């Protein structure tokens, strides 16, 4: 369950 | 003749894909006059994601936080406010490449066009069903929230999703252009799952139809109820191949008996509403 | 996540088409700078289409007898000249929503986005692949012609594709930019047919790639075989011959998957004989090959 | 075959 904004 | 998924002429939406950051958090939005639209979870950070309080996490933040690049111009951001799972972001110039456009919130069976864009360039166009488990079977990888699907009707651009997450198994979840989500999903990373998928009923009856141009078992096969407003719907579709909307849900049974190609298909499609089929066909 | 039959984007192309009537005859056609390209049988009157001359039926007409309309603008022609099977209407007016752009020729196996059109106006989008027998299997009616198939780089146009006629099976036949048709077709209404139509091999096996991305492994074994023997078995299904370029181009995909092409060959004939066994593969029943690698790695990649 | 411009 993957929120796919790009995090660094 | 010929029948093919076929996705809206994405230009008039193009148009509108602007790069959002946060900190250095960064996703896809959608700028109309002078309001940017994107997924709110751009205001969390890889360590914020399984409990994320987005009402805090945002009164922590200023105007100045939030970074929109639309194209070289960095549209300086002016005001900002949280409706359900979206963002509004006021910004100081209006979209001079605004078209005319609302919002609509689809039902399970329609079909949009997917713009999938990455730091706000748009990258591919594809054909979406809403699903009935408020699922859509995208192509999305990170860097894809922010992404719309839309339809367009007369030159009116309707915006009907934006994209947010992937689950699982293999599928996306968004919300209309007011920020609420389709199905019972939430914006953070706790086990979610899917609804099991029914098949679109009236979908597959239109497609059977596309074939020649070129009741209610359907609890036992997992196809959703059709109702009156479905045949009432069909029915230019009916009346153009003389065989009537109960003559073609006939044919439906011998087929999920033992029903090689289709239209090049060996399954039933469900992908395709009947105005799709209307469009392409006759239209 | 996914994968999906995936147009690029439009917009670019969109700021391009333009309608081009000559007589009570009209379709699509390209403004790219000065210059709108046109299939060359809108000069046709439905009483000239048996049998044509083009070289003279375009004598036979004058810069005026040609309207563009651009939206609202009309476009003022200013010199015609003919090139293979396109019109090139030369205007006053430098089209100032023109891409970047080149015009290739492209192979039998390798795809394109369609902008389908009418009246000049753009009606919608979907990929395409070339066919071995130089033909596509479009979703075209009365009016779209003109109609062009690309691919974008970056921000780079690519046109390798224009719209001309649909031959009498329902699938389609174009030419590149410079007017020459794929495949051994001719614009006239005598009896054309396709050659019969082979498999995209390449494209299937990049294809299982994508589902092995996505998770589905079921039609894969331990079976390996040698290129020459799963030929000797793809002659014998329509597949095209797969060469030891088309091996090199799956490398990457071999690669990030770990399953060697040889193998992927073994995969695809044991499903030739068996059939998938009312199974799915990325949610269809049958083998697609209208996806090439670079097809494949631009959805699964970044 | 069929030439797709419109000839009405």
């Amino acid at each position: 369950v993957k929120l796919q904004a790009v995090f660094r | 003749s010929g029948f093919r998924k076929m996705a809206f002429p994405s230009g008039k939406v193009e148009g509108c894909m602007v790069q959002v950051t946060c900190g250095t958090t960064t996703l896809n939005g959608l700028w109309l006059d002078d309001v940017v639209y994107c997924p709110r979870h751009v205001i969390c950070t890889s360590e914020d994601m399984l409990n994320p309080n987005y009402e805090d996490l945002l009164i922590r933040k200023s105007n100045h936080n939030f970074l929109v690049q639309a194209g070289n111009v960095q549209l300086r951001v002016i005001g900002h406010s949280m409706q359900n799972c979206v963002l509004k972001l006021k910004v100081d110039t209006a979209n001079p490449k605004t078209p005319k456009y609302k919002f609509v919130r689809i039902q399970p069976g329609q079909t949009f066009s997917v713009l999938a864009c990455y730091n706000g360039s748009p990258s591919g166009v594809y054909q979406c069903a809403m699903r009935p488990n408020f699922t859509i079977k995208g192509s999305f990888l990170n860097g894809s929230a922010g992404s719309v699907g839309f339809n367009i009707d007369y030159d009116c651009v309707s915006f009907c999703y934006m994209h947010h997450m992937e689950l699982p198994t293999g599928v996306h979840a968004g919300t209309d252009l007011e920020g609420n989500f389709y199905g019972p999903f939430v914006d953070r990373q706790t086990a979610q799952a899917a609804g099991t998928d029914t098949t679109i009923t009236v979908n597959v009856l239109a497609w059977l139809y596309a074939a020649v141009i070129n009741n209610l078992v359907a609890m036992k096969y997992n196809y959703e109820p059709l109702t009156q407003d479905h045949v009432d719907i069909l029915g230019p579709l009916s009346a153009q191949t003389g065989i009537a909307v109960l003559d073609m849900c006939a044919s439906l049974k011998e087929l999920l008996q033992n029903g090689r190609t289709i239209l090049g298909s060996a399954l039933l499609e469900d992908e395709f509403t009947p105005f799709d089929v209307v469009r392409q066909c006759s239209g």
